[PDB]
């Protein structure tokens, strides 16, 4: 059993338009 | 002690970046031709979303193909809406094009989208 | 004028991309980390990593089907991040976390490094 | 023009590619 933890923030860089 | 961090918006951030890559025409490897209109895209995304494109790009004699035409009777608009959906999770409709959209998705073998449209018809008004 | 928002669409797309990965379909490159190799899709690597964004953005090393990383980059740390890329889940053991942060720094995955920092502040 | 009505779809959006 692994402890689970959630992240709601951006996960990776944002590639601009 | 083992732990796991689940990034709830990761898939969405990945899809956004893939759309960005599409708009900047980066690493795009195929063009889809509907009537006289072209649409640049990534086969992997097309395959992930359409049972049809999955077959086409699974087809050894049409895999390394860089261009793909479709039934000439498939209107560009309905198709553009589906392609956007693929890259954004959003299906933009108008009462006037939902049928063409539903018809196009069925053609692209996107059954879940056809069924959602049905659910939408069901709840309309 | 309407808009149907598919709340699990991105996640279903990402899973299907990992399926292709495992069935080695349309994969178009190999990342070499010491003796170990990893097949993946460039677009996915680009979406998640600045390093990879720059590499496949480089007209030169843009079409190569093989990329090599510093040999001091430990494969486990990399594999955990690669998995994360294709699944949204990051697997960490109290013994490989620091290695992971270190590796992500290399791949230019700032948000992941920052999340780990936030992690240690509790654990 | 018009203000777009939005509604959410929570189910699977596309086919599931098998292992």
């Amino acid at each position: 059993l692994v402890a689970t933890v959630k992240e709601a923030g951006r996960s990776i860089h944002e590639i601009p338009r | 002690a083992d732990s796991q961090i689940q990034f709830t918006r990761h898939a969405s951030d990945v899809l956004l970046n893939l759309n960005r890559l599409r708009s900047r025409d980066i690493l795009t490897d195929v063009v889809i031709v509907v009537s006289r209109e072209q649409f640049r895209a990534h086969k992997t995304v097309l395959m992930a979303c359409s049972g049809l494109f999955y077959s086409i790009f699974t087809d050894q004699l049409k895999r390394n193909l860089s261009v793909i035409n479709l039934d000439p009777e498939i209107n560009p608009e309905g198709f553009n809406i589906l392609l956007d959906f693929m890259y954004t999770s959003r299906l933009n409709l108008r009462e006037g094009n939902i049928m063409a959209v539903m018809a196009t998705a069925m053609y692209l073998q996107m059954e879940h989208v056809v069924d959602t449209c049905r659910k939408f018809i069901k709840a309309s008004e």
